[PDB]
């Protein structure tokens, strides 16, 4: 009928785990196995991000570099004449 | 003349600024009788047109390289009916309010409520003070002389 | 001094988002900062001073350079009232082809931007010709903004 | 310090009434006052107050 | 009667009739001495 | 964490103290206004800058004034 | 303009990449306590 | 710079610049 | 129990209040200290509740207000009329509706505004009016202006008559508390008589007089030959003439054998052919009909006459498991506040006028009403603005309530209690809500903007590209466009020619109505129209809710309805009031709005009006380019703005001049609105001190100490401004384009 407590703080300040599931394994070992054996290098954070860093610089370099003339417009370039200048300019 | 002006009667663009108002209002008079409201009005709108013209160009304005007049603000004697001539009445005009409005304060300010009379007017002091305030110049520089127009110990105060 | 502004001890334990705007606002008033005297304030006005100069020249390299590289500086030298002085290239990959033939104009082979700063008359009454002497102002410009 | 119903002019240079005069109500004669004199004006300030209390040698133009 | 003269004496009703007797007054000067521009004084 | 100040004009109004809604200025025995009266303040660590205190002072310029500084959770009065 | 792949290399590193990891190295500094 | 080698030298000046600005700003911090 | 209720004599009336300005409130009665009293006393001349504290004194002096603001419609109306019978050409305008323009007012000539006099037609010269008078006096049976003259007359006596009564029952005989609070015999009387007897009054008029009048001037004969009203009255044969049911006396009424009635009772969708409005032979019917539904639904509410409904054992009963404790305790908050009752009201009323502009231009109701495009336009637009303010007023009103009326210790009944109680969830589901609309609304026409930029149109979500055609709504136009054959088998025709279903109609050349069509440009601004509104909502319904309390300030109840802030602390907590919600949302009620009246104009001068030629070509003002051209804001910009904005700049030394005039006008009064909006006090009451040093260097200080405007009264100013800058505006530009284009 109180709820107030200086032994159990938590309870008197909200810190509960709502959705809590204590089940300490659901998928098969073996996947398990082979999931954390090829997923397992990616957990070091500092040669992660500076693996990120190289891998989104080399891919947008190569297909920024690398592109095709028909895809982008840009590097298709102009195939017609240009317009001419108001007051006879070029 | 000044300024590269010609004078307005013999502005050969006011002739066409002229014509061409007359001829739009004529133009506009014939879509009624002659003995109808409207035709009353436009013709009568059409003689003042003609009164307002042959006006400038008796006045003296100098008209433009598009035919319209332009005010010599100089202080030529020639011209003195565009600034200086109306400039004078309208500051005696200035001056006969704001002297009277202050005279009304100084007397008011003097009173139990003076606050009180500032909502609320009393006339009839209002008006002793408008009629007497026709001869403000032989007053204010009365008051400039005799060291009653401005206070020495005012309330500014800035730390 | 623990935190992102380090030269003001209100805002490094401001625990609110604050302390990030105010520490870009108050980051150049070296007046008000912690532990300030009259030897260290005027140092750090030299050095900035300092930096100031070294981008307005590298500013203006940048523009020799890109002048140099992709104008028409020498096709307007030799008719400057029926050509148009380019500024840059561009390479937008968001364009559309209707939108390179629209700026390709002038003599560029591909897209480029008109010049509207006047630095090509600048440039030319002064006794440049070739896109040379403007690659040699860039040099010499990155190597005074070096300096 | 000065006399009751006396016109006063102040001299506090942070008050709304600095150069303005006003008639002292009653200055009290405690041995520990620091400003005792009470002087009331005819035009509130920005707080609305007309009353406030000044030390004698804060004020004084008779 | 004294009251209504110091209602009509109050500042709305002071400045509305001033301002309508002075437009009365330019109307009519306008109405008889039209597209003054210039004082022929 | 901003700074509340006292100065000698306070005449002991108490209404300083009753309108600042964080309990942060009381009442303290000062011999020299009228009843031995002076507001002080002590946990001006808990001070928002509601500047209620200022509002009410009924003094020539003021007696209390809040000079806002630091910034901090309690001062920033936030409940998140 | 005599390169002419260089604004394919270049404008992708310096407006995609180079705020990519600037933000991130200000974000590193802005929100540490040191 | 309508040669090649030129945007090179270019390149290497304003990196061994941005070095330069590099050493000067962490003196400044 | 429910009897009459009066105090003789309640307050003599004399001019001693009358000499003291100040009298209502104590607190300013005392006179002016400071120049902030002139302000404040106009602030709080009409906040009854707040010079006493008695529900009764207050609710004397909102019904005398109301007689004075009758007396004063009243002498508005009069004067409405008077004016259509002196200074209009009316007769003439009969005579040829549809080559003469209207006009009811006309200028003295005395400073050149004579040509403000333009030629409207029939042998007159006067400003065309667009309110829509001519029209409804053509539909009423007015044919002469003597008929105006006496009804002028009319009014002027009810003007009177209300005054009157706006006295009588505050200083003769004025209720009391316990008489005003019989609301089931107030809703009684406001169904049954006052609705319901009106209805049958209006319809007894349109069934004698305004059925065989119009019928006669749409069969082409001189409104001059055509008899008197009441020629029709003690003469039934001279009226059986055109409608021959008549011939069978009130027989058919009585004997429940009324089906012959369908004559000049008659139900029959689509517009008059030749006067493109609808059948008044219906309106009659409608009328009929709404009169006896009001009629009997005025006996439900239980008087002493033993029998009827009341209005507290219907609200308890609903109360069920989700919501508390139900309805309780709401009976007794719109009986004891005046407040809980306005907001109500003003809500209703605000939607009621945006429900009445959006039938009237879909279903033109008085002759030639569309086919004169500014007549039609106009009505919408003002309609359409008073509503906006009435809503806003609503959520003022209730926010007022909510700050000074509210108490809890009778309000545990868990209704209001619970919404109150979820606010954090209320505002920030709302927040969302208005998040995700303003994003996928106005990202896409930037979208559209960048493509048409891009020079890649064929990425845009045009209705060539990527289409977003509203299904639901051409379903719903095709199922009313089907309803006289399958779901109203009495019907003749669909009720509006906007349904896809049915055909053109003309009125002489230019069109009056048509299936409008539905695209992807109408999809994307109906969503902008819901984002704009449910921003409006969430700052009037988050005002409302933290009128009380907040995180922020958990007291600010004490503090009031109206304060500028709680300090410069907190952080800060300037504008925190309710007041000031409705402050910022009457500028997002101006948006929407503006953003209305924009689509309205724009689509209807594209798909719906023009002038159709012969062998059937039909060619609009625009031409059709809403549809394309509307999907871009840069096409809103120059297709709408830019373009439509020709006829105002260039309308000088035309009739259509003062448009011209008030276009800038309008400019400078906007842009004069964020001096104060951008400011704040602090600054300007320094600055007056440096001009009241020259003022008492020359001894002219005044003795009302001028102080500077308040920080509420600031912001007032910059919104009035604001407002009026925008809406003069807009004005100026929709009738100088509609005049000379339609
Ligand atoms: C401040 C001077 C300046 C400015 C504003 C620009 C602007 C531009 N250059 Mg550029 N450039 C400059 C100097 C400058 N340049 C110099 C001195 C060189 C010689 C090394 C180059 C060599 C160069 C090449 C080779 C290319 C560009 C390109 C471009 C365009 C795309 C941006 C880019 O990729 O930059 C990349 C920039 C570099 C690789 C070198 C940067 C040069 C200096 C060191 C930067 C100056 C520092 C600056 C003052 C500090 C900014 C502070 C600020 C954040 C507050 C853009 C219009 C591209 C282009 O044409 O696309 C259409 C391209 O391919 N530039
Ligand atoms: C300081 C500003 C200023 C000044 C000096 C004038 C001066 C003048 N105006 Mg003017 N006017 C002004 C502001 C001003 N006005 C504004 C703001 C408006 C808009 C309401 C007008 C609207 C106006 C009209 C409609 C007329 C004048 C007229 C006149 C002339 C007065 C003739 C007369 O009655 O004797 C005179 C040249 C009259 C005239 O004849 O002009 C020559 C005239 O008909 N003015
Ligand atoms: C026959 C003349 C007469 C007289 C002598 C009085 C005398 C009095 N009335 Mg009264 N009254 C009258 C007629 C009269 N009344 C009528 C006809 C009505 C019905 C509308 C009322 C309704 C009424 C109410 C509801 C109240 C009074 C009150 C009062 C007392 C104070 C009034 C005061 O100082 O405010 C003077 C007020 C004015 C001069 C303002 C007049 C503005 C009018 C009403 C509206 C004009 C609108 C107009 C169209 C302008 C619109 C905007 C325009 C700028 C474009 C005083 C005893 C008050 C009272 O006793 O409370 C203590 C009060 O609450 N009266
Ligand atoms: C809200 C109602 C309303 C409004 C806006 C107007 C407005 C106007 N009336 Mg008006 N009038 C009204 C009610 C109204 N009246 C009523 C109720 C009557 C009957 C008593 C009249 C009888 C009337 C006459 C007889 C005349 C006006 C005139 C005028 C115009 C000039 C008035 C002036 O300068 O003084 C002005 C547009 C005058 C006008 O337009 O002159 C051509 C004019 O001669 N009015
Ligand atoms: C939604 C519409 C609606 C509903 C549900 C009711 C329901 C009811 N009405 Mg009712 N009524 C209505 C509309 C409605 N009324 C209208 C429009 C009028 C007019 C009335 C006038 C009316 C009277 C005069 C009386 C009722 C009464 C009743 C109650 C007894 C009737 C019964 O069940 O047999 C019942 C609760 C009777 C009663 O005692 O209710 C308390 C009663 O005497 N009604
Ligand atoms: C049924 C309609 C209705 C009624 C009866 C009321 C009644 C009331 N409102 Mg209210 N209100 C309404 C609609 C209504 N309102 C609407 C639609 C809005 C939304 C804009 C508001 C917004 C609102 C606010 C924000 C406030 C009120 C307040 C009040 C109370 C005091 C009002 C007062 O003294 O004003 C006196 C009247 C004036 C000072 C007139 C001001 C002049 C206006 C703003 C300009 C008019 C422009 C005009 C059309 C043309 C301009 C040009 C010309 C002047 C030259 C009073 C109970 C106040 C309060 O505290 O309530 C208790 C308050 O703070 N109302
Ligand atoms: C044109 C000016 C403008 C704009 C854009 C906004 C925008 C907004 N106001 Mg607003 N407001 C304005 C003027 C403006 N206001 C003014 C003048 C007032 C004074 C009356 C107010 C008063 C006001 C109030 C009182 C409220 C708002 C609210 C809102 C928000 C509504 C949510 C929404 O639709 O998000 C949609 C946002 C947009 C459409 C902005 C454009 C986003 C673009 C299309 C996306 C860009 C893509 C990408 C992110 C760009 C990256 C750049 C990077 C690469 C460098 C929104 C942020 C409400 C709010 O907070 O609700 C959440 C609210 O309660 N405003
Ligand atoms: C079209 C809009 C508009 C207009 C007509 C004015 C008009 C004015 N402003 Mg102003 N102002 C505006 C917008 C505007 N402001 C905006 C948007 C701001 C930014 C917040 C300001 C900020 C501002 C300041 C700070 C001052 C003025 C002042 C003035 C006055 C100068 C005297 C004069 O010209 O007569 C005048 C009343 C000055 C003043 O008071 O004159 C003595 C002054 O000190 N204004
Ligand atoms: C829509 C939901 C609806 O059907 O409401 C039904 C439900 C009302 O159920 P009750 O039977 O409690 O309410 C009937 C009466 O008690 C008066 O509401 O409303 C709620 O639960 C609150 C609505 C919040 C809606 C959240 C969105
Ligand atoms: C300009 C301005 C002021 C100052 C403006 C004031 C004081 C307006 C007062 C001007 C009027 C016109 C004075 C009244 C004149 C008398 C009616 C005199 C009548 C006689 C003739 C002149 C008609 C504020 O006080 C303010 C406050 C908060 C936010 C913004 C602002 C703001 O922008
Ligand atoms: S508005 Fe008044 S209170 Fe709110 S912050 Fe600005 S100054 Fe402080």
């Amino acid at each position: 009928s109180v709820y107030f407590d200086l032994g159990e703080i938590d309870n008197t300040t909200g810190n509960w785990d709502l959705y809590g599931n204590d089940d300490p394994n659901r998928y098969n070992g073996f996947q398990n196995k082979f999931f954390e054996t090829f997923a397992g290098a990616f957990t070091k954070r500092g040669l992660l991000l500076k693996f990120l860093v190289l891998g989104g610089a080399t891919t947008i370099g190569y297909l920024g570099s690398t592109s095709s003339p028909d895809l982008l417009a840009i590097k298709n370039g102009p195939k017609q004449v240009p317009v001419m200048g108001p007051r006879g300019r070029k | 003349d000044v300024a590269g002006l010609t004078p307005c009667k013999e502005s050969k663009g006011f002739a066409k600024r002229e014509k061409q108002e007359i001829k739009k209002l004529e133009s506009r008079l014939k879509l009624y009788a002659p003995d109808s409201a409207p035709a009353l009005a436009l013709n009568a709108t059409i003689e003042k047109t003609k009164r307002r013209f042959a006006f400038y160009g008796n006045e003296g304005l100098l008209c433009g390289t598009d035919g319209l007049p332009h005010l010599i603000v100089d202080g030529d004697q020639a011209h003195l009916g565009e600034f200086v001539y109306p400039g004078l009445v309208f500051l005696y005009i200035a001056g006969w309010i704001g002297w009277v409005g202050r005279a009304y304060l100084i007397d008011v300010r003097t009173s139990k409520k003076p606050t009180e009379k500032e909502i609320i007017i009393d006339v009839p002091l209002a008006l002793r003070i408008m009629s007497k305030g026709l001869t403000w110049p032989v007053a204010a520089i009365g008051e400039l002389r005799s060291g009653k127009l401005v206070e020495k110990s005012a309330n500014i105060t800035v730390s | 001094a623990s935190r992102f502004p380090k030269f003001s001890r209100g805002l490094s334990q401001d625990p609110t988002t604050r302390r990030i705007w105010f520490g870009i606002a108050t980051a150049h008033d070296f007046e008000s900062h912690d532990d300030m005297t009259e030897e260290r304030l005027y140092q750090k006005i030299f050095a900035s001073h300092f930096g100031q100069l070294a981008i307005i020249f590298l500013w203006t390299s940048g523009n020799l350079f890109h002048v140099a590289w992709q104008g028409n500086f020498e096709a307007w030298g030799q008719d400057p009232l029926h050509v148009r002085p380019i500024a840059h290239a561009i390479w937008d990959p968001h364009f559309g082809q209707p939108a390179v033939e629209a700026f390709t104009r002038g003599g560029a082979s591909g897209p480029v931007n008109i010049a509207y700063s006047g630095v090509y008359q600048w440039w030319y009454t002064i006794g440049l010709r070739t896109n040379q002497d403007l690659y040699g102002g860039s040099i010499f410009l990155l190597f005074v903004s070096a300096l | 310090g000065p006399k009751r119903g006396s016109i006063v002019k102040v001299l506090r240079r942070e008050s709304y009434w600095f150069n303005d005069t006003g008639k002292v109500v009653a200055v009290d004669q405690a041995p520990g006052v620091r400003y005792p004199v009470v002087v009331r004006f005819d035009k509130v300030n920005y707080a609305g107050v007309s009353t406030n209390n000044y030390s004698p040698d804060e004020l004084e133009a008779a | 009667m004294q009251d209504v003269k110091t209602y009509l004496s109050t500042a709305p009703v002071l400045a509305t009739l001033w301002f309508g007797f002075l437009a009365g007054l330019l109307i009519e000067i306008n109405r008889f001495f039209p597209d003054a521009l210039v004082l022929p004084l | 964490a901003h700074s509340v100040k006292i100065y000698d004009t306070c005449i002991g109004c108490t209404q300083c103290v009753r309108a600042c809604p964080t309990d942060v200025l009381e009442m303290v025995p000062w011999d020299g206004c009228k009843a031995s009266q002076i507001a002080s303040a002590p946990r001006t660590e808990d001070c928002v800058g509601c500047k209620r205190c200022e509002s009410a002072c009924p003094t020539d310029f003021l007696s209390v004034r809040v000079y806002l500084g630091a910034e901090t959770t309690r001062s920033m009065g936030l409940a998140y | 303009m005599t390169a002419s792949y260089l604004p394919s290399i270049f404008v992708p590193l310096i407006g995609l990449v180079f705020p990519a990891i600037t933000m991130a190295s200000l974000f590193i500094y802005i929100e540490q306590d040191e | 710079s309508i040669s090649d080698s030129q945007i090179i030298v270019a390149l290497v000046s304003a990196f061994i610049t941005g070095i330069l600005a590099l050493r000067l700003g962490k003196s400044l911090y | 129990e429910v009897k009459i209720m009066v105090e003789k004599d309640p307050v003599k009336t004399s001019f001693e209040k009358w000499a003291k300005p100040g009298h209502f409130s104590r607190t300013l009665a005392k006179g002016p200290n400071t120049t902030t009293w002139i302000w404040n006393l106009h602030a709080d001349a009409h906040d009854f509740d707040s010079h006493t504290n008695d529900l009764e004194e207050i609710s004397r002096k909102v019904f005398s207000a109301h007689f004075g603001q009758l007396a004063v419609i009243f002498i508005w109306l009069s004067g409405m009329y008077f004016h259509g019978a002196r200074f209009s050409n009316y007769e003439a305008w009969l005579s040829d509706p549809t080559h003469i323009k209207p006009s009811a007012q006309v200028v003295w000539p005395i400073v050149g505004q004579k040509i403000l006099n333009g030629d409207v037609g029939g042998g007159f010269q006067g400003i065309q009016i667009t309110s829509g008078f001519f029209q409804l006096w053509r539909a009423s049976g007015i044919t002469s202006e003597l008929q105006l003259y006496t009804t002028a007359i009319g009014g002027l006596i009810f003007a009177a008559l209300m005054l009157f009564a706006g006295w009588f029952h505050y200083h003769k005989a004025a209720p009391k508390l316990a008489w005003f609070q019989n609301v089931e015999s107030m809703l009684n009387h406001h169904l049954a008589g006052l609705l319901g007897l009106g209805s049958l009054a209006w319809a007894g008029h349109q069934v004698h007089v305004s059925l065989p009048i119009n019928r006669l001037l749409d069969a082409g004969v001189d409104p001059k030959e055509i008899p008197l009203p009441h020629e029709f009255i003690l003469n039934r044969d001279l009226l059986a003439q055109l409608y021959p049911s008549f011939s069978k006396g009130l027989t058919p009424f009585f004997t429940l054998n009324w089906s012959e009635y369908s004559d000049f009772l008659t139900f029959r969708g689509g517009l008059n052919p030749v006067t493109g409005g609808l059948w008044l032979t219906d309106t009659a019917h409608h009328h009929l009909a709404i009169a006896v539904l009001f009629l009997v639904a005025g006996h439900m509410y239980r008087t002493n006459f033993g029998i009827g409904h009341s209005m507290k054992e219907i609200l308890e009963a609903h109360k069920g498991p989700f919501t508390g404790e139900g309805h309780k305790g709401l009976y007794e908050i719109l009986t004891t506040s005046w407040h809980a009752q306005l907001a109500i009201n003003l809500a209703m009323l605000g939607s009621l006028t945006i429900i009445v502009a959006h039938h009237m231009y879909a279903m033109p109701p008085y002759p030639y009403l569309a086919t004169d495009y500014a007549t039609q336009l106009s009505l919408f637009t003002h309609h359409m603005w008073i509503g906006g303010f009435l809503v806003v007023g609503a959520a003022a009103h209730a926010a007022i309530f909510m700050v000074r009326d509210y108490d809890p210790t009778t309000q545990y009944n868990n209704l209001l209690d619970r919404v109150l109680r979820h606010r954090d969830a209320i505002i920030s589901h709302l927040n969302w809500v208005c998040i995700f609309l303003g994003f996928h609304s106005f990202g896409l026409y930037i979208h559209n903007d960048t493509m048409s930029a891009l020079g890649r149109p064929q990425d845009m979500f045009s209705d060539t590209a990527i289409q977003l055609q509203p299904v639901f709504a051409q379903w719903i136009q095709n199922t009313h466009a089907l309803a006289p054959s399958l779901t109203a088998p009495n019907a003749t025709a669909s009720t509006s020619l906007t349904w896809g279903g049915g055909d053109l109609v003309a009125v002489g050349g230019k069109v009056a109505l048509l299936p409008i069509p539905l695209g992807t440009a109408d999809f994307l601004v109906h969503h902008i129209h819901a984002f704009t509104i449910h921003v409006t909502v969430l700052i009037l319904l988050k005002g409302v809710l933290f009128a009380r309390s907040s995180r922020l300030i958990p007291d600010k109840a004490n503090l009031g309805f109206r304060f500028p802030c709680d300090g410069p602390g907190r952080g800060g907590t300037c504008q925190v009031s309710a007041w000031d919600h409705v402050f910022l949302g009457l500028f997002w009620m101006y948006n929407a709005i503006s953003v209305v009246i924009f689509h309205f104009s724009w689509k209807m001068q594209s798909d719906v009006w023009g002038s159709i030629s012969d062998q059937g070509v039909v060619t609009h003002i625009t031409g059709g380019n809403f549809a394309q051209s509307s999907i871009t804001i840069n096409g809103w910009l120059r297709d709408f703005l830019w373009a439509q904005a020709s006829q105002v700049i260039q309308s000088y030394g035309s009739s259509l001049s003062a448009y011209g005039l008030l276009f800038l006008g309008a400019h400078f009064v906007w842009a004069f609105s964020l001096m104060f909006l951008f400011s704040g006090r602090g600054y300007w009451q320094e600055l007056i001190e440096s001009i009241v040093w020259a003022h008492n260097k020359l001894k002219v200080a005044p003795a009302i100490q001028p102080r500077a405007l308040s920080i509420v009264q600031g912001r007032a100013v910059g919104v009035a401004h604001y407002l009026l800058g925008g809406i003069a505006t807009t004005w100026a530009f929709f009738l100088a384009r509609i005049i000379s284009v339609g």
